[PDB]
């Protein structure tokens, strides 16, 4: 019983990992492209003014 | 010896998290250069 939730506790260490590398860069993915609707202020105000 | 062995096995097994940690830091980086780079993008024009 001891040994599986050692199995079960590797299970839980890894899909921790697994959210937290995967959402860092679903994050990050979404996020700099909102970064590129800015630069559609920023970048098109520049010759707008 | 073996008790005092499968306690060091899993000492042992006890520098990955050290990296992911490292690993967010390489996302950081490049997340902030890039909106970095769309305040560029304005001063470029």
């Amino acid at each position: 019983e001891a040994i599986l939730n050692l199995e079960l506790k590797t299970a839980g260490r890894i899909n921790e990992v697994l959210n937290t590398k995967t959402k860092d860069q679903n994050i990050q993915s979404i996020t700099l492209q909102a970064e590129i609707a800015q630069k559609r202020l920023d970048m098109k105000y520049k010759q707008m003014e | 010896q073996q008790i005092d062995q499968q306690i060091e096995e899993e000492n042992i097994r006890q520098q990955r998290k050290a990296l992911q940690r490292e690993i967010e830091d390489d996302v950081s980086k490049q997340r902030e250069i890039k909106g970095q780079l769309l305040a560029e993008e304005f001063e470029r024009e």
